[PDB]
């Protein structure tokens, strides 16, 4: 319930407090967001709260909005700060048009290729330094492709059900015949889009 | 006296009441101790331990025996069939992890620490060692109680009678020569920064659009730095008191032995000099504690509620006016310093106007 | 009280490796100065190397240009001194056998600009 | 000039806590010493005892050594429309009396000696 990094008892119930107000949270990021697209992710936060939180919506939710909200601050918040903070994650995410991403926020359990490297190289220049061996120093990998490797080995780990927005799953193209998910193939690829544009408004 | 079996039977916890009783230390020491580990007749039946001991009697005492060889109480007796139930049940309970605290190049543990003698364990054999751990466990509690309780640094005489609280400050005192009131108290800018800040917090996400994360960005950083919205925010801070001049506050002396050492002042006045790190006091409230400025630093506390601040207006400047000696005297406390008397000595006794024989001829 | 004004003489130390590095203060977004050169003048606000934890899953959020400049109060390890004072000194000790380099790229810069000088003043000490 | 001119002061509106709210280290990473100030001692306790009433006393005790008060004056500090002037911030009837952690601490240690401090008329 608490790291052995010491944190002041004080701060934690302002980031409690502070992640309720999901349109000042999403509106430091993006001014140009609506309201209703923000209202119909915020409406679903009754459904997914009996459920439980994977790491991979904490780690798609610690990615974006480090704008106005500290990334280390969700180990230390509630479970109703952090509905809030997926459904925040999950409008921001819609709204910037990486719908095939964005149905992965409210859900129930059931290195880097060529097309990216030189941009993600360009908007990551610090990348962590490897071993050599007999010599020959090999170039360094970026930490980034680690992260949405790891990201996408925890996307693919189990089967999935959507608990969110009707709209979102009509946007995006998925079949069902029940209410489980299906991961397309190129899913590594839209992540790896979603950082550079996380390098883009950052950088 | 607490029921023994009725603590074990209603813990709906773990339930693990087998702690010596299944282990055997077989490589379970990685494991039992780091993981878990890291009403008692001999302490008031412990009158027999001179140079002989008349518990000898090991095992199946079935006490029923009025031998009583004691001069200090005749009451003993009384107690024990007050209540019968004394170290009957089997289940004794064992200390939590929080009572033992374990790190660096070498293990450092505390020498009252002496109870894992009980968590590493014919019948004539065994039935006397578990009377000697259970002297074990009153050589421990005794000593624990001894060592840790009845000690000046301890759990009664330091922390269970307050430390170190919250919302404090501790700085060094001037005064205010001015035309001002009896309470009243300018806060400098480097205390009020640190002392208010989620107060500057609240005030920043209600009159500006910011968050919680950039308000402390901007708390944190003019704290040594001179600016105009953190003093106009105090001095809406200030203004925010209806009833009252400012915030209610506490403050202290070092040595408490009289009225005046401890009393409850108005914050009213936020200072503008960053390089002034000190809290400026009243003139009249010089006299009741023993403060003078000789580099002594001195304690303050803040009242957050209304109902505390009302609370606290049984310790007021106005509360030591009256003496606890005579019976219609006001005390010297009220006496005013030396250059407030000097120069109404100047001004009064002066030769002014001539004598009363020249001034009606 | 303007011709009475002593003098303050501080010494702020800091370490940076496996467990946390640097942050990028001092600079823009094109250059890299965990700490202020010999003869600079420290920051209004007092913080000097700022220090942020080391993790890996947070390379998107935390390891990038935006917040290597912004300092967070919270869940972060600064040294605050005098914010208006002249810098006199600077040493710097490296431990230069570890074959894993934890310090990433575009980071040692201003490090090695003085290690390298300290190394040859030494190395003539010992010549000698 | 002389020594011990005014920098060793103090302000701290929240302190970190033990795994009780004691820190002694390297304590250089804020501007100014964040470290709770022990004001109230034992003449300090019992000067508050006597002075004022034994109820309110308990509650300046009971905002430090229970966590869940120290967390609930900061919610009523920021969610209130005014900082200042707050009626009440812990209420007795969510987070009652009775949480403290030295008291609780030392009531396990005498319940595992056998014993208990109570009393009845």
């Amino acid at each position: 319930h608490k790291t052995k990094q010491r944190v002041t008892p004080g701060d934690i119930v302002a980031y409690n407090l502070d992640a309720l107000d999901v349109v000042k949270l999403v509106h430091k990021i993006d001014d140009t967001v609506p309201v209703e697209l923000i209202q119909e992710c915020l409406d679903c936060v009754a459904v997914t709260a009996t459920k439980d939180i994977y790491p991979h919506q904490i780690l798609l939710a610690q990615w974006v909005m480090h704008k106005a909200f500290p990334a280390r601050a969700f180990s230390h918040i509630n479970k109703n700060a952090v509905n809030h903070l997926l459904a925040a994650a999950q409008s921001l995410m819609w709204h910037w048009g990486f719908q095939q991403v964005a149905v992965f926020m409210q859900v129930e359990l059931y290195r880097i290729q060529i097309k990216y490297k030189d941009v993600m190289d360009e908007l990551y220049p610090h990348q962590r330094q490897q071993r050599a061996i007999n010599g020959v120093p090999v170039a360094p990998v970026n930490i980034a492709g680690i992260a949405v490797q790891s990201a996408h080995a925890s996307i693919r780990s189990s089967n999935w059900i959507y608990h969110g927005p009707d709209r979102l799953f009509k946007e995006a193209e998925q079949v069902t015949q029940n209410k489980v998910l299906v991961v397309p193939a190129t899913i590594k690829s839209v992540i790896t889009e979603l950082v550079i544009h996380l390098g883009k408004l950052n950088q | 006296v607490v029921d023994h079996n009725e603590v074990h039977d209603q813990f709906t916890g773990k339930r693990i009441y087998a702690n010596d009783y299944n282990t055997s230390n077989s490589d379970e020491k990685e494991e039992f101790d780091r993981h878990f580990y890291s009403r008692l007749l001999h302490r008031g039946f412990e009158r027999g331990l001179n140079h002989f001991i008349d518990n000898f009697n090991e095992i199946f005492q079935f006490l029923l025996d009025a031998n009583i060889i004691s001069n200090n109480k005749s009451e003993f007796a009384q107690f024990v069939a007050q209540n019968k139930d004394k170290l009957f049940p089997k289940y004794l309970p064992v200390p939590s992890k929080l009572c033992f605290v374990a790190t660096t190049s070498g293990t450092y543990l505390d020498k009252p620490i002496e109870a894992a003698i009980d968590a590493t364990l014919s019948p004539i054999k065994a039935q006397n060692r578990t009377m000697r751990g259970l002297r074990l466990y009153g050589q421990f509690y005794e000593i624990y109680a001894k060592s840790r309780i009845a000690q000046k640094p301890g759990l009664a005489r330091r922390h269970m009678f307050g430390a170190r609280l919250n919302a404090t400050a501790r700085a060094v005192i001037t005064s205010i020569s001015d035309p001002h009131d009896y309470d009243e108290l300018h806060i400098p800018w480097g205390v009020g920064c640190q002392l208010l800040k989620y107060h500057l917090t609240n005030k920043l996400k209600a009159k500006f659009n910011m968050t919680t994360r950039e308000a402390f960005s901007f708390v944190y950083e003019n704290v040594l730095q001179y600016n105009q919205i953190i003093a106009d925010l105090f001095k809406e801070l200030i203004a925010e008191a209806a009833p009252y001049k400012g915030m209610g506050c506490t403050f202290h002396r070092n040595p408490t032995l009289q009225r005046g050492s401890t009393q409850q002042f108005f914050i009213t006045k936020v200072k503008d000099d960053i390089n002034d790190n000190s809290i400026s006091m009243s003139v009249l409230c010089l006299k009741a504690p023993n403060a003078d400025f000789d580099g002594d630093q001195l304690n303050l506390t803040l009242m957050p509620d209304v109902y505390l601040t009302k609370a606290t207006e049984r310790i007021a400047p106005h509360t030591w006016v009256l003496s606890i000696d005579e019976p219609h005297e006001i005390s010297g406390n009220l006496e005013l310093q030396g250059p407030v008397v000097e120069t109404i000595i100047n001004w009064a006794h002066e030769k002014y106007l001539p004598p009363l024989e020249e001034w009606l001829k | 009280l303007k011709r009475m004004m002593p003098t303050s003489y501080s010494t702020a130390v800091a370490n940076a490796g496996r467990k946390a590095f640097f942050l990028n203060m001092y600079g823009d977004d094109k250059i890299y100065k965990p700490f202020p050169d010999i003869g600079d003048v420290i920051r209004p606000d007092g913080v000097i190397f700022a220090i942020r934890d080391h993790d890996d899953d947070l390379a998107p959020a935390e390891m990038t240009p935006r917040a290597l400049r912004t300092l967070d109060r919270t869940f972060d390890r600064a040294v605050i001194g005098t914010p208006g004072a002249k810098v006199i000194d600077i040493d710097i000790w490296r431990d230069e056998r570890v074959n894993p380099s934890p310090t990433p790229t575009g980071m040692d810069a201003q490090l090695v600009k003085y290690h390298t000088h300290l190394s040859s003043y030494y190395r003539e000490l010992l010549k000698i | 000039l002389l020594e011990k001119i005014g920098e060793d002061w103090s302000a701290a509106a929240s302190v970190k806590t033990q795994p009780s709210k004691l820190n002694n280290a390297d304590r250089a990473s804020t501007p100014g010493r964040e470290t709770a100030i022990r004001s109230f001692g034992e003449s300090e306790t019992r000067s508050y005892n006597c002075t004022v009433g034994p109820g309110p006393t308990a509650e300046i005790l009971d905002q430090t050594n229970n966590p869940l008060a120290h967390a609930a004056v900061i919610e009523s500090w920021l969610t209130a429309e005014k900082p200042s002037s707050v009626p009440v911030a812990v209420d007795r009837e969510k987070i009652p009396f009775g949480g403290s952690r030295p008291v609780a601490m030392f009531d396990h240690l005498l319940e595992c000696s056998g014993i208990a401090l109570e009393y009845a008329p």
